[PDB]
């Protein structure tokens, strides 16, 4: 206490204020530039998935396993999370939804797996004891295909070969700027969307060589570009989140400013009766 | 009853009792600054009707009387820590 | 030696300062409260074997003489700036 130690404080809590508002700007000026590079991801998987959609269950159709309903002994998950803290309640609502489903499935008695994106999640799960096998982290605000190459390979090899039934991937996502939400979401065995290729009767493909080494590639381009969708959408959330709590941590350092400068005031006026009292009543 | 300003009246003591050069204590208030208003507001009371017997002479009977006190402080800030609130 | 709360023989000094109407300084303390303090504090030493020779009229030789102090002292909400501390 004291005018001075007040005072130092005073000082130090503008300085925060500073700081978050520099991170407000920072964070918005990066959700745009990470909500533009997420519209730029769309046309792949649109397309893809029309040629997917026309070849699989169209005028023709095929029996690749990742099309049809086995049985669920075991599930795995793909976990997208941050990299970097002060995102708000972002991860943690992710992650108690992802747990919360999981202690579903362990209760029917099938097992669970995980792989991790991002460092967070990493963590968080190494703490609770969750099951993870593959990871990848410290893709930052850059995320590249070429990275997630691993952790799917990872899974969709361990579906095939029969050691998972049902693929996830959990993830937020992006829907207004002040708005975001977390989803878990299926992607195996492929989701029937409600498009309707009927019209396409009209023509069939030319396939070089033939159609069933094209539709296994199609599929695991599609898995690994929506898995890239997902990370690139939880970084424009992660930008969206930033941005909230940077601005209400400015408002709280305001709104602290003006307690401590009524504690300040008061301090100086005291100090000033007092000095003043002990010269004034101490002379004669 | 009603006391418009309690933090006035203790402004105005003060100002008396500076010019009769009593030391001043806490805020600069006279060390008496508590005697001022407990003497005053410890006579809104209720009495019993043996007190208002005897006081009267025995002409009312069976009553109790009553003075109850509504003291205004004025609170600079909102801070209710302060030597006179 | 451990001198329990000098900070209490500085109060008594203040009182007996004040009731000889001697001047007040920096929270009513007495001018030479340092003084005090400093006087009572420089006698904890180490004295060299000589010193010793020489009180003890030549009865201990070749040996030092030592006096340690822990005076302790209480500061209000971590104030080490105030007059006694």
């Amino acid at each position: 206490a004291g005018a001075k130690d007040i005072r130092s404080k005073i000082a130090s809590v503008q300085n925060t204020q500073k700081i978050t508002k520099a991170m407000e700007m920072v964070a918005a000026s990066k959700m745009r530039k990470s909500q533009d590079r997420m519209a730029a991801s769309r046309p792949y998987a649109e397309t893809m998935r029309k040629v997917i959609g026309h070849l699989a269950h169209g005028n023709l159709e095929y029996k690749h396993p990742y099309l049809e309903d086995r049985d669920v002994k075991r599930v795995g998950y793909l976990v997208v999370s941050t990299d970097r803290g002060l995102a708000g309640g972002l991860n943690i609502n992710l992650f108690k939804k992802l747990l919360a489903e999981m202690k579903t499935w362990t209760d029917k008695g099938v097992q669970a797996d995980l792989a991790m994106i991002g460092s967070k999640g990493v963590s968080f799960f190494n703490s609770v004891g969750g099951n993870v096998v593959a990871q990848v982290t410290g893709m930052g605000d850059n995320p590249s295909l070429s990275e997630l190459i691993g952790p799917v390979k990872v899974m969709l090899q361990a579906y095939d070969e029969g050691r998972l039934d049902k693929l996830y991937i959990v993830s937020n996502k992006f829907i207004n700027t002040m708005s975001q939400v977390p989803t878990i979401s299926q992607l195996l065995p492929l989701p029937a969307s409600d498009d309707d290729d009927l019209k396409h009767k009209s023509w069939d493909y030319l396939y070089e060589p033939d159609p069933k080494a094209l539709l296994d590639t199609l599929l695991r381009r599609y898995v690994e570009s929506q898995v890239y969708q997902g990370v690139v959408e939880n970084l424009a959330s992660e930008q969206a989140a930033r941005m909230v709590a940077m601005k209400a941590a400015t408002d709280n350092g305001g709104s602290l400013i003006k307690e401590l400068q009524l504690v300040y005031n008061k301090a100086r006026q005291a100090s000033i009766t007092q000095e003043l009292t002990e010269i004034v009543s101490g002379a004669a | 009853i009603i006391y418009d300003d309690l933090s006035k009246q203790a402004v105005a003591y003060r100002q008396i009792s500076l010019l009769l050069r009593r030391p001043p204590g806490r805020e600069a208030f006279p060390g008496d600054v508590f005697y001022l208003h407990s003497r005053l507001l410890e006579r809104a009371a209720r009495v019993n009707a043996e007190y208002v017997e005897a006081f009267t002479k025995g002409e009312v009977k069976g009553k109790t009387g009553s003075l109850t006190a509504l003291p205004i402080i004025e609170t600079q800030a909102g801070d209710v820590s302060a030597f006179v609130p």
